[PDB]
């Protein structure tokens, strides 16, 4: 399955909490956002190629509230969405630095926002108000609302169809919905012992979750089955980040370490200690290169290596 | 602090 044993640091932007770090549609730019109320955009090649003393964002956009999550648009290169601690979901144009849409219906902090890959005007958010809201960038009002029993910690679109979302809940389950019939979920995935903090898809049928029970889990959303549980990291309290690609899962931990799992193996392939908790991670698509950030504001570019 | 605490139901 794998030939890697370590994570190599190839770049570091020295430091507070980065809630989200995300690549744009082409993996050319990345953005960070968190408690400092600023969305910063960096050029990836510049970060990898230039000395640390010359590092500088190419865009900075100040925000009204602390940020919980970012999601770049998959078709409009220059658009990025944020969710904030007032519950507002904003779409920004990084060229003009202006907000394009401000969606203000959530009544408590929104923990996540996700732009759909296949219907790129659609975006979904979830909140402590116990609502999932689906938005379209062509309309000012939400288009779908799902009332749930417990706080929503994460929502993610299936990568092959805008009709399915995974909803990670404070009730310890993943609720997998077909947005064409929200009367009931397609399936509710149980097994985690604590809240589900992230949900991310490896492929159309493979869904991963992270939970504050110190596990990641892999699920099959075609046949509605558990597949695998991953252990080795410490995550009992915070949003510490989850990122997956076709073969690998990476997550943060409360020991200031990034962990990497291959999807077929239950124990970590490797880890990297910063030096506090890791707070955000993002693979560069299917490559072995990853962005990472921690609660002190340090950003590192890591690469899996033999 | 508490700002990134994942809520428990």
């Amino acid at each position: 399955f794998t030939r890697y044993s370590r994570l190599r640091v190839i770049a570091e932007i020295r430091h507070n909490i980065v809630s989200s770090i995300e690549f744009d549609r082409d993996d050319e730019l990345f953005a960070t956002a968190g408690v400092s109320r600023c969305i910063k955009v960096f050029d990836f090649s510049s970060v990898v190629n230039e000395p640390a003393d010359m590092q500088c964002p190419i865009v900075e956009m100040s925000t009204r509230s602390k940020l919980s999550c970012l999601s770049w648009n998959k078709h409009e290169k220059n658009h990025i969405a944020s969710s904030d601690y007032e519950g507002i979901v904003t779409v920004w144009d990084v060229t003009t630095r202006q907000s394009l849409m401000e969606y203000e219906e959530h009544e408590k902090r929104a923990w996540s926002v996700d732009f759909s890959r296949t219907e790129p005007s659609m975006l979904v958010s979830g909140s402590d108000d116990c609502k999932v809201k689906v938005w379209c960038t062509r309309q000012e009002a939400s288009v779908i609302n799902i009332d749930m029993k417990a706080n929503i910690c994460c929502v993610k679109y299936n990568p092959g169809s805008s009709n399915y979302i995974a909803v990670g809940s404070a009730d310890h389950h993943i609720h997998y919905y077909d947005l064409r019939n929200i009367s009931q979920p397609l399936h509710v995935f149980s097994g985690h012992k604590k809240a589900v903090s992230y949900v991310k898809f490896l492929s159309n049928n493979e869904l991963a979750s992270a939970s504050t029970d110190s596990t990641l889990r892999l699920w099959d959303v075609k046949d509605n089955l558990p597949v695998r549980t991953f252990r080795g990291h410490t995550n009992e309290k915070n949003f510490v980040g989850l990122t997956v690609n076709s073969e690998y899962l990476a997550c943060g931990s409360e020991t200031n370490e990034v962990y990497v799992y291959h999807k077929e193996i239950t124990r970590p392939v490797t880890s990297h200690r910063f030096g506090y908790f890791i707070s955000a991670v993002c693979w560069k698509s299917d490559s072995p290169t990853m962005l990472t950030a921690n609660s002190q504001g340090t950003i590192k570019v890591l690469v899996l290596a033999a | 602090e508490e700002i990134r605490r994942v809520p428990e139901f």
